[PDB]
């Protein structure tokens, strides 16, 4: 459903 | 120790759905808006009367306020696919009980179905 | 029986009218509006007036004499040049009279202010027919009167007042420039007199009621006269400190400060520096000291709404703003004025925290005058630092939903607040967002307010900033996610998420991993049931792909493919559980990407691939429909084929030029389509009536052919290659629509033929002159047809007929060439219908048309055709454009009026109409068409206007004729005459102005 | 508890459309101008009880002015109406004010714009500021979508009782209740309205 789990694992590499 | 500084509530929600009234005016052969906001079923906890009770937004005045009869009959309008149309013998949304051809409609044939649906369900619980 | 006071040829009953006239203020129901329709017979009865002296004089009701000098107003507005000189003179001394002893009775002083207005309003209107070349005692006597009695005085400001807004306020529109320019030079010349009285009566005190009277007299004095009479007297310092003091002068005195921080002054001069650095000192002294403090929260009080604080606060507000934006930088040198300037904007900063829209939009106009100063103007920013830091916390809090004028205004503001600090704005921006997540200002509407300040600022910042901010937000924007239990809270949150992200491209594009996520997720939510995801996700995709398209388009590092073919695989599986709308913006959003490809033969491969779906659905339809037609009777069908031709549409509207591979896919079974279904339309109005047009079935037919004109009318406007739209797209569509169209009854004509045409032509109309003129055959004259009975009917079909003939006109007039000379004299009969209109979208066109129709016939030059269209045709349009200028019903349109009349005098003083524009026999031969010209418009306007003198006509038409190479002096010269025809006995002379 | 209300504004403007919206809840497509005036009652329920509102509607034509500003005679607030897709009705503003405040030196005046639920819309949001130097209240509107509809009674409301906390209130629904000789009668009736379409079929509503 609503799970930003992904954004955050790619937001915290960069 | 210190000291410190609607006439709808004995009734129950059994359907709701927004909705467009239309009454019609004969000597005019005109529909007439009466309305537009939530169209709500009420059953009466003392009677288990069903009534169709319909405000209009912002202001919040009653356009339909009317038992769903047994007698009633939900008709098609010739020009849509989600309204109905049907006699009213006794409706006091401004005052006196005043007879009324109302047309109602909905956001889509879905909502106009239950609608239809949900009417037929209250007209057999007034029925008892 | 209330009728008696109809019958003139008996005595008036006062008495009867003054049970009239309170039946009608005082009653209600069947009776109110019987006395109602009698009051205005009485009132519009052209010899009431006469019975006007014995209302004022013997009736009781304040009601009924307000009544008798309504019907006196409109007597002297527009007869009093007309009566005997005597009757001039009783009106006057009975007007003067009757006010003067209004005003010695104390107690009709006292409570008949709406009588004493009315009077006094009725008086100057005689004073703009008799003053001063009839009564040039009329100021000084004026002055004597006022010393004698206060109530006097007092009524003399209302007076005053009055006048001088009738001469310099809203003269414009009600009198002739001439006339507007005498009575403005006449106040001008006398003006030295009330000035000294009004002065006299400000120093001496001490009538509150004559106070307010003079400063409001003064107010409107403010608008006109010269600067000197307000700084070389000591009228500012009276103003700012002791009318500030008495909240019964404090409204009006700052209203009159306000407009003198609009004077004309002379910005070398040291001394009016000091003076206009004064009276603000002053006025926020006062404020300080009798209203409140510079800390007290106006929002509250503003909110409580006790009294007239409203008022005042909204008054506060234009004071400041008014002056700042004019003369702040007189207080940001001074190191002695530097405190003066901060509160003022400090009181600001506190009045901008009032909820009141339209008050916050203008504290928000003066803000961005500020700080749009602070970003070019140098070593400035650094004086406004504690406001600047004040007004990012304001802005933030109240940013709107992106009113969208609001927040454009609202963003620009904090644009420049982030560059003229951006630390401190990514202070605030993440202080808030800490209280967010620690739940102290936790809310739907306060998270939501704060995503989008935050948005509003993107591409600003550094990118290397703005990245790190980014990460920061989103970060803890995330977090904020997994707080919130139920989906309620969690889809609020999770929306602001994917708005930030959307409002960076910069960052996206830069991050191609972290972008390629952020799409991935969209197509999670567009599965979800929850009210709004899916709209919201659709939303995003497409804003995202508007801004990243290319990054799309190519085959980025680290993957095996672009990634548009990766969205294209699955597309039936992203779009399974989206609405046909929101399948629609997938469709058109994956047409945007496409389209940057610019290989060919890969962008219609990617077209072909995307288009599978709905071709395939097509080829399906297109096949079963045909054999047999019944299949179109059911409403499925309908639906899924108009979902079809919407979706080439979407696809269309963001391809152009490149959908044409996809369209010559359909083009031919989809004409072949529009045939069978008007066949059926036109079975059903048969076999049903014309009430079948409002049937469901036949809606989904109609919807199905109007789609069709959709989509070919969108390619064709924007197709780069128009050998093909001619050769290959055009005669099919001619043949398919024309026909079909002239054939059906009106009420089956769909308008969107109209407008499909006028695209056509638009486009390749010079290149197909047989088609244009195969479309006026079929629609021109059945149309003209269907909106030549009123007004009313048709609206849709009229506003397209004159865009086409508009189109026509242009691009192909020799279409109208072709014309026979009956369908050509229908071509200008519609014109001039459509000036009639008041519907805008139709007089415009009409009144452009006309003006194109004469210049096409000027280039033509001396030929029979030319020649022909002037005797039959230039009367007509010269009078028709008279007709509408001066019926009081088109004013909306003058200025097009002006010019195209101005146009067709200008052709006969530049001799550009060759032959004689009169018959042989009604005039001497050799006679110019110039002469024949004035004597035509004499005799017109003679006969419309049979209260025009003579020279008047003529003095009008000298001077309008002269001046045709002017429009601006022209269309002075038409409205001078529109004021003249609303009265008797105007001044021929006055068209001598320019 | 009944206040004067005087609505003035140009013609066409939407003046007598909007006040039926608010008596009868229909929406009236046809333009009849108004001649005089039309003086109507309107009520309203709020948690101060009921304020009632004496609606004089004004004639915008001039050819129909009837006594143009003897209407406004103790009216103790107004309306100012114009139409936002055309810029004349916005530039005689000015000119309605002007004859109003003469005769109602100290009232609440709301200035309207109407018809915004057209798109081609002319008189620009930016371009409306007539009301801050005047006093008056400000609000876009659609008497065809009700659009802030109810937003001018209400500010007006507030105003005239002198309570910012003034909110409109559900009324009271009454419990409602339940021949031969009229079964073909209303038979009739019902025949030749299902066959007569609904207006608007293309709204959302
Ligand atoms: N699209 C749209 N039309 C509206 C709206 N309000 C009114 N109209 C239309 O505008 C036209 C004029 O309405 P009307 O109430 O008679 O205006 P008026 O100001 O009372 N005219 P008058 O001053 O002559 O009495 C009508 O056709 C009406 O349907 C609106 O909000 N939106
Ligand atoms: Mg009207």
């Amino acid at each position: 459903s609503f799970d930003m789990n992904e954004l955050a694992l790619k937001l915290a590499g960069l | 120790h210190f000291e410190p500084v609607t006439m709808e509530e004995d009734e129950e929600v059994l359907y709701k759905v927004r909705a467009k009234l239309f009454r019609f005016d004969a000597d005019a052969k005109e529909w007439k808006e009466r309305g537009t906001g939530d169209c709500k079923f009420l059953k009466n906890k003392k009677t288990n009367k069903v009534r169709i009770l319909m405000r209009r937004d912002k202001t919040l005045k009653i356009c339909a306020n009317h038992i769903i009869a047994p007698e009633y009959t939900l008709k098609p309008n010739v020009g849509s696919d989600r309204s109905w149309v049907y006699a009213c013998t006794a409706d006091i949304a401004e005052g006196e009980a005043e007879a009324f051809t109302f047309a109602i409609r909905f956001g889509s044939k879905e909502n106009a179905d239950k609608f239809k649906e949900e009417f037929e369900k209250a007209q057999e619980i007034n029925k008892k | 029986s209330m009728e008696g006071i109809l019958d003139f040829s008996n005595d008036l009953d006062i008495a009867l009218l003054d049970q009239v006239v309170s039946t009608f203020y005082q009653g209600s129901g069947v009776q109110q509006k019987q006395a109602q329709e009698i009051l205005t017979k009485f009132q519009d009865n052209p010899d009431a007036w006469q019975k006007a002296d014995q209302i004022l004089q013997f009736s009781t009701n304040p009601q009924s004499k307000f009544i008798a000098l309504s019907i006196l107003d409109k007597l002297i507005t527009r007869k009093w040049k007309l009566l005997p000189n005597d009757h001039r003179i009783g009106i006057r001394n009975f007007v003067v009279g009757m006010i003067i002893s209004m005003c010695q009775d104390d107690e009709v002083f006292k409570t008949q202010k709406n009588l004493i207005n009315k009077s006094d309003l009725t008086l100057v209107q005689i004073l703009k027919q008799e003053w001063p070349q009839n009564w040039p005692e009329f100021i000084p006597e004026l002055i004597g009167s006022s010393s004698s009695s206060v109530n006097v005085c007092e009524n003399n400001m209302i007076v005053l007042k009055l006048l001088s807004e009738e001469v310099f306020d809203f003269s414009a529109e009600q009198m002739t420039q001439a006339k507007a320019l005498h009575l403005k030079n006449s106040m001008s010349k006398e003006f030295e007199q009330i000035f000294k009285l009004c002065f006299q009566v400000l120093e001496q005190g001490s009538s509150s009621s004559l106070i307010v009277a003079t400063l409001e007299s003064l107010l409107r004095y403010l608008h006109w006269i010269p600067y000197r009479y307000i700084y070389e007297t000591n009228i500012l310092e009276l103003l700012s400190t002791k009318f500030m003091t008495s909240p019964d002068t404090r409204a009006i005195t700052l209203k009159c400060l306000t407009e003198v921080s609009n004077l004309k002054i002379p910005q070398d001069n040291d001394l009016i520096k000091r003076q206009t650095v004064l009276f603000f000192q002053n006025t926020l002294q006062q404020i300080a000291t009798s209203v409140m403090p510079v800390t007290a929260d106006l929002k509250a009080t503003y909110a409580n709404a006790n009294g007239n604080d409203q008022s005042f606060l909204q008054d506060l507000a234009m004071f400041l703003t008014t002056y700042l934006a004019r003369n702040r930088a007189l207080l940001e040198s001074d190191e002695s004025l530097r405190e003066l300037l901060l509160n003022a904007h400090q009181y600001l900063i506190q009045l901008s925290k009032i909820e009141e829209r339209e008050l916050f939009k203008t504290t928000l106009d003066y803000w961005h005058n500020l700080v749009a100063d602070l970003f070019y103007e140098p070593l400035k920013k650094h004086i406004y630092e504690e406001i600047c830091s004040q007004l990012r916390l304001v802005i933030i809090e109240n940013m709107v939903r992106p009113t969208i004028q609001l927040y454009k205004s609202e963003r620009e503001v904090l644009v420049y607040l982030t560059h003229l600090n951006v630390i401190d704005t990514e202070e605030i921006m993440i202080s808030k967002l800490a209280r967010q997540i620690d739940g102290s200002e936790w809310s739907w509407h306060n998270i939501n307010t704060l995503s989008w300040a935050i948005g509003s600022i993107s591409g600003t910042m550094s990118e290397d900033t703005e990245k790190r901010f980014v990460v920061t937000v989103i970060k803890d924007l995330l977090g904020l996610c997994e707080q919130k239990r139920g989906k309620d809270n969690k889809a609020v949150v999770a929306s602001d998420i994917m708005y930030v992200v959307g409002q960076y491209p910069r960052f996206l594009k830069a991050h191609w991993n972290f972008l390629r996520t952020v799409i991935l997720k969209l197509f999670e939510f567009m599965h979800e049931t929850h009210e709004g995801v899916q709209d919201m996700a659709c939303d995003t995709f497409i804003k995202i792909v508007q801004k990243c398209k290319y990054h799309f388009v190519i085959q980025q590092p680290r993957e095996s493919e672009p990634f548009i073919q990766t969205i294209i695989r699955d597309i039936q599986k992203t779009t399974a559980d989206l609405q046909p709308q929101q399948v629609h913006t997938f469709y058109k959003a994956c047409g945007i990407i496409i389209s940057e490809e610019r290989s060919v033969a890969e962008r219609n491969r990617l077209l072909s691939d995307l288009m599978q779906l709905p071709n395939m659905a097509w080829d399906t339809i297109v096949e079963q429909s045909t054999a047999n037609p019944t299949l179109l009777l059911d409403s499925e069908t309908v639906k899924i084929i108009a979902n079809i031709i919407k979706t080439n549409v979407a696809v269309c509207t963001s391809m152009g030029a490149d959908f044409y591979p996809q369209l010559g896919h359909i083009y031919y079974n989809m004409l072949q389509l529009y045939r069978a279904v008007s066949s059926m339309i036109s079975a059903q109005v048969a076999a049903e009536g014309l009430i079948a047009t409002k049937t469901p079935k036949v809606r989904g037919l109609r919807t199905i052919k109007k789609e069709i004109l959709k989509l070919v009318e969108t390619y064709i406007s924007k197709a780069r290659n128009l050998d093909d739209v001619v050769k290959v797209l055009v005669e099919p569509l001619l043949n398919a629509v024309l026909e079909d169209y002239m054939n059906n009854v009106p009420d089956a004509r769909d308008a969107e033929v109209l407008n499909c045409m006028t695209t056509v032509v638009e486009k390749v109309g010079h290149m197909i002159p047989q088609g244009v003129i195969l479309i006026l055959q079929s629609v021109f004259e059945c149309t003209l047809d269907m909106i030549n009975k009123d007004f009313t009917e048709y609206p849709e079909h009229r506003v397209e007929f004159y865009k086409l003939l508009k189109v026509i006109n242009e691009k192909s007039f020799a279409a109208f060439l072709e014309l026979p000379p009956a369908a050509f004299k229908l071509f200008v009969d519609a014109i001039c219908w459509a000036f009639k209109h008041n519907n805008r979208d139709v007089e415009v066109n009409g009144l452009q048309i006309a003006l194109d129709l004469v210049k096409n016939i000027e280039r033509m030059g001396n030929v029979p055709f030319a020649n022909e269209f002037h005797k039959n045709y230039f009367f007509i349009f010269v009078s028709e454009t008279f007709f509408v200028l001066t019926d009081s019903d088109h004013k909306s349109g003058f200025s097009k009026q002006a010019l195209l009349l101005m146009k067709l005098i200008s052709l006969v003083y530049d001799n550009k109409i060759s032959v004689p524009l009169y018959q042989e026999a009604e005039v001497p031969q050799g006679t110019s068409n110039q002469v024949y010209l004035s004597q035509y418009l004499a005799n017109m306007l003679s006969n419309a206007f049979p209260h025009l003198t003579s020279e008047q006509i003529a003095s009008f038409l000298s001077a309008l004729t002269k001046q045709c190479k002017d429009l601006v002096v022209f269309k002075g010269t038409l409205r001078d005459f529109l004021v003249q025809i609303k009265e008797v006995g105007g001044d021929p002379t006055d068209y001598l102005f320019a | 508890v009944q206040f004067k209300l005087v609505l003035v504004g140009d013609g066409g403007t939407g003046k007598t459309t909007f006040v039926k919206r608010h008596l009868t809840g229909e929406f009236e497509k046809k333009y009849v101008a108004t001649l005089g005036v039309e003086v109507h009652p309107l009520v309203f329920h709020t948690n101060r009880g009921p304020i009632k509102f004496n609606v004089w509607d004004t004639a915008g034509q001039e050819k129909f002015g009837g006594l143009r500003d003897g209407y406004y005679i103790q009216a103790q607030c107004a309306i100012i109406m114009f139409d936002v897709t055309s810029r004349v009705t916005y530039k005689n503003v000015p000119n309605w004010h002007r004859d109003l405040v003469r005769v109602c030196e100290n009232i609440p005046i709301v200035l309207c714009g109407n018809k915004v639920d057209i798109k081609d819309r002319k008189v620009k949001a930016k371009s409306i500021v007539f009301h801050r130097k005047k006093n008056l209240q400000y609000y876009d509107i659609s008497a065809k979508s009700n659009y802030n509809f109810e937003k001018p009674f209400l500010w007006l409301a507030r105003k005239l009782i002198g309570d910012p906390n003034l909110e409109f209130v559900a009324m009271p629904a009454l419990a409602p209740p339940e021949d031969p000789a009229l079964a073909a009668q209303y038979e009739h009736d019902l025949e030749v309205a299902q066959t007569t379409a609904l207006p608007d079929e293309d709204d959302d509503l």
